[PDB]
């Protein structure tokens, strides 16, 4: 369908048609020579070019190496610099060139491909789109605001557009606007809106606000495989791992962690008020957006499995304590932070982003009354030098409505049946 | 930012190719 072949490369289809057969026979090898020699004989041909560059691709899936696709997105490039390129093939050869920048996490380099097709179509509404990608990918949400802002000036009713415009409100906070467009954005069904992240935060927002159809979406979205359950709604899952919000100490197998952590809970209470007291700087109010209302920090010790060196000097001997248990300190995944919360406090219903952790409240400083988390349908209080264990990729709602602070200790650890093959593998999160 | 407690991010992960 797509016409790749200008005047000059007409001329040439026999040899083209063999080099590209080489390719798909998955002789990439030869086809990469193949291709090469037609670059040589013909420096200009724009389908020589392409083929190059999509036998370099190939090459760089098959031996596994950043290296060789650095080259072929740099060939990728030369396609467009070439005379008389045919528009299909222009923007063929750009967005690949973008897709596997973005692939490489070359995110601004990405950023200036997408913003070069967007300037050589201007009116290609799918183009900007994923300009507005390349925004969200390094952080820039006003840019990637702006950017769906007109595309829905030109087409309202993009799917596409309206699901990541309102994905940007939401992250905004601006709650009742996002909900409208996360919700139409679904229900076009437009290619790219099928997404966990668009059910996920639709539900969210309707939560919030009190729409009781949030738990409607949650169903939908579990039945469109997204969801875990209506319940269980993490995105960067193993699946089959055990799913229970409560979980015992005997359950995870980390007894001796537990022991270590309730028998020596004075220590790490007494550290934590040490850096309320005299370095109160340490502790970071919470930046997610999971607050109605109230007062709630946290000073983290260990996050993506990396110690962090000044903060420990705030509780070394929280630090050392800890050190001897990579089940926690070796979790990618997960966290090990003091969190306090102040009466006042209620934090919104969440899931955290993975099945791949569970997660440990040691009691530091509690409160007899007004504090309590419930996790799924269970609600539950902490004690003093005692461990609760639940899996946050579950709901989970927090309020604290004492008359003085609650202090814990909160302790991530990898999901007991995943193998150590498992855990050295997956993505830091 | 780093999706630590929730999942407010458009990817929680990094990207680093193969
Ligand atoms: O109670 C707290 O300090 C934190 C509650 C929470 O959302 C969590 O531990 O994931
Ligand atoms: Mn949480």
């Amino acid at each position: 369908k797509p016409k790749l072949l200008n005047k000059f490369d007409k001329t040439i289809k026999a040899e083209l048609d063999a080099a590209e057969k080489l390719r798909k026979r998955g002789k990439i090898e030869e086809a990469v020579n193949a291709f090469k020699e037609l670059v040589r004989k013909y420096p200009q041909s724009p389908r020589a070019r392409y083929g190059k560059a999509q036998c370099e691709d190939d090459l760089a899936e098959k031996r596994r190496s950043n290296e060789v696709l650095r080259g072929a997105i740099e060939t990728y490039q030369e396609v467009a610099s070439l005379p008389d390129v045919p528009a299909d093939l222009l923007k063929l050869s750009l967005k690949r060139r973008s897709d596997r920048q973005q692939f490489l996490g070359h995110m601004r380099g990405s950023l200036l491909t997408l913003q070069r097709l967007v300037q050589l179509f201007p009116n290609d509404t799918s183009l900007k789109n994923d300009l507005g990608v390349g925004y969200l990918l390094i952080g820039d949400n006003d840019n990637a605001k702006k950017v769906y802002e007109e595309v829905l000036s030109v087409t309202p009713n993009d799917g596409f557009a309206k699901v990541h415009y309102g994905f940007i409100l939401k992250a905004q906070n601006k709650i009742a606007e996002s909900i409208p467009y996360l919700k139409e954005g679904i229900e076009s069904g437009d290619p790219g809106t099928d997404d966990g992240r668009f059910y996920f935060h639709l539900g969210d927002a309707m939560q919030r606000v009190g729409n009781k159809e949030a738990y409607k979406w949650y169903e939908l979205g579990h039945k469109r495989g997204h969801f875990a359950s209506v319940w269980q709604r993490s995105l960067y899952n193993v699946n089959g791992l055990k799913a229970q919000p409560w979980w015992t100490p005997k359950e995870t197998g980390y007894t001796e962690l537990v022991k270590s952590l309730e028998r020596n809970w004075k220590l790490i209470r007494d550290e934590g008020l040490a850096v309320m007291d005299k370095a109160k700087g340490l502790f970071l109010p919470e930046d997610e957006n999971l607050r109605e209302k109230g007062d709630w920090s946290q000073f983290t010790l260990w996050q993506q499995g990396r110690r962090n060196e000044n903060a420990c000097k705030g509780a070394p001997k929280t630090c050392t304590l800890l050190e001897k248990f990579p089940e926690t300190t070796g979790c990618r995944r997960g966290q090990i932070k003091y969190s306090i919360m102040h009466p006042g406090t209620h934090v919104w219903p969440h899931t955290g982003p993975t099945n791949c952790r569970l997660r440990m409240h040691l009691g530091l400083v509690i409160p007899k009354e007004g504090c309590k988390i419930r996790c799924a349908n269970e609600t539950k209080t902490w004690e003093e030098g005692k461990v609760l264990i639940f899996d946050d990729s579950f709901e989970h709602e927090v309020w604290q409505d004492a008359s003085s602070f609650r202090l814990i200790f909160i302790v991530d650890v990898w999901h007991p049946e995943l193998t150590p093959q498992q855990r050295r593998s997956l993505p830091a999160i | 930012g780093k999706c630590k407690d929730g999942l407010g991010e458009y990817t929680c992960t990094s990207l680093e190719g193969f």
